């Protein structure tokens, strides 16, 4: 019943004051995009970044295997846009966060649907 | 000069017609750096500024979009290129990536060794570059025309660069080639492109846009390269972030061209002025499909 669970282990190595992972790709982009989460170009808004997806996925960027039992990334090959105030951490952003089936935000940074 | 709210600057064309002979390149500028903006990285402020440049040639953009890079890792193990590319390029784009050593990256398929291990099926529509090995800056010895993976790149866009696509290659002081450059006389235009972000540096892409599959013009390649030593020694390029600014028109736009299969019997005057006019890709439109040689051993 053993398999390595590298989102606690990132989350745990946060807490107790670790560095985020570094060299997420950030891109150049207007910042008049839809702000929505997961997309594929950049569409950061005035609030947030663009980023490559897969440097920002701690699967990818670990080597390891990703938990969709496909193996599929959400991340790779798209744009990720995260807030600027969370930006100094991208992977432990995205890791942390779910995106609205909905709407396509993140809940809690763009998801209005619970008004 | 206006130069500065440019993304680069290409060699002048007056450039290209001398007969220099190849001197040490000397940059004014040299040592400076550009101000990125901030947490941008180079790679991604030099191929934002490339793709800014090659929106203003007659590059193809066919449906079914296939562009390969070359040389796509970083030290970091990311691609920052890679993600500029797809970013510029229409959604959809089919991008293959490779390099040496591994890295994590945004294209459809990645592949990792040396680039000579690299086999495609289908021809490409685009190839980048930005192969180098630093150990080719040494300035003690005679600068030669370098072959290793340029003899590669020559091979693989006359065996798989479609009739009508386009090559950005990324070239320095030392590290070029004299039969890449004679085989920018192969398209119908070419130049060497520095972007302003990286000015203090002898590095350009040499640019072949529209591919003929013949020689349109006859160049020496040494010769050639003298003479783009000469553009940057008597060019001083102010180092300028200012295009980074301006992402609104950036999107390659999907011109939608034309793709046929046509047998070399069939390319006449018409179909070659179609090709030069970025309005004609010739190649299969079937499955792209790619491998890597790996050679096996058994060190027991
Ligand atoms: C200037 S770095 C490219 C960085 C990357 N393009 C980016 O966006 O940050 C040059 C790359 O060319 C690669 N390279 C050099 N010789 C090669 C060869 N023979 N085959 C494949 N890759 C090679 C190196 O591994 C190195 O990563
Ligand atoms: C290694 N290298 C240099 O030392 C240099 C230079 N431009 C001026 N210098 C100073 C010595 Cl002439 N370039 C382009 C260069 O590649
Ligand atoms: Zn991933
Ligand atoms: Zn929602």
């Amino acid at each position: 019943a053993f398999a390595v669970d590298a989102a606690k282990a990132y989350k745990d190595y946060l807490a107790s004051g670790g560095q985020p992972i570094t060299n997420c790709v950030k891109m150049l982009c207007t910042h008049t995009g839809t702000g929505q989460a997961i997309t594929v170009t950049p569409e950061a808004n005035m609030d947030q970044e663009s980023f490559g997806g897969a440097s920002c996925c701690l699967y990818c960027r670990c080597h390891i295997d990703h938990p969709n039992p496909k193996g599929f990334c959400d991340l790779k090959g798209k744009y990720v846009q995260i807030p600027t105030t969370c930006a100094n951490d991208p992977v432990g952003f995205t890791l942390k966060n779910t995106v609205c089936t909905v709407c396509g935000m993140w809940k809690g940074y763009g998801c209005s649907c619970d008004q | 000069s206006s130069q500065a709210w440019q993304p680069g600057v290409a060699m002048p064309n007056l450039y290209k017609m001398q007969r220099m002979l190849l001197e040490k390149c000397d940059l004014q500028n040299y040592g400076d750096s550009a101000t990125l903006p901030k947490g941008i990285m180079m790679n991604v402020a030099k191929y934002t500024q490339l793709c800014q440049y090659l929106n203003t040639l007659t590059l193809a953009v066919p449906y079914n979009m296939r562009v390969i890079h070359f040389g796509a890792g970083s030290d970091k193990g990311v691609a920052p290129g890679t993600a500029v590319l797809r970013q510029w390029l229409p959604t959809g784009t089919l991008l293959v990536d490779s390099d040496l050593n591994d890295f994590v990256s945004d294209a459809d398929s990645t592949l990792i060794g040396d680039c000579a291990t690299v086999h495609t099926a289908n021809k490409w529509d685009l190839i980048i570059s930005d192969m180098y090995d630093p150990k080719t800056k040494n300035v003690t010895k005679e600068n030669d025309s370098k072959e290793g993976f340029f003899t590669y790149i020559c091979g693989f866009i006359q065996q798989k660069l479609a009739l009508g696509g386009s090559v950005a290659i990324k070239i320095t002081e030392h590290s070029w080639n004299a039969d890449l450059y004679k085989l920018m006389g192969h398209f119908a235009w070419w130049t060497a492109f520095v972007t302003n972000v990286n000015a203090s540096s002898s590095e350009a892409f040499l640019i072949g846009c529209n591919y003929l599959g013949k020689p349109r013009e006859q160049i020496d390649g040494y010769v050639m390269h003298a003479n783009y030593i000469f553009w940057r020694n008597t060019n001083p390029i102010q180092l300028s972030s200012y295009s980074l600014f301006d992402m609104s028109k950036f999107p390659l736009k999907l011109r939608g061209t034309a793709v046929m299969s046509l047998k070399e019997g069939q390319i006449n005057d018409m179909i070659l002025s179609l090709l030069s006019k970025g309005r004609l890709i010739i190649r299969e439109n079937n499955r792209v499909v790619i491998s890597s040689d790996v050679l096996v051993n058994n060190e027991n």
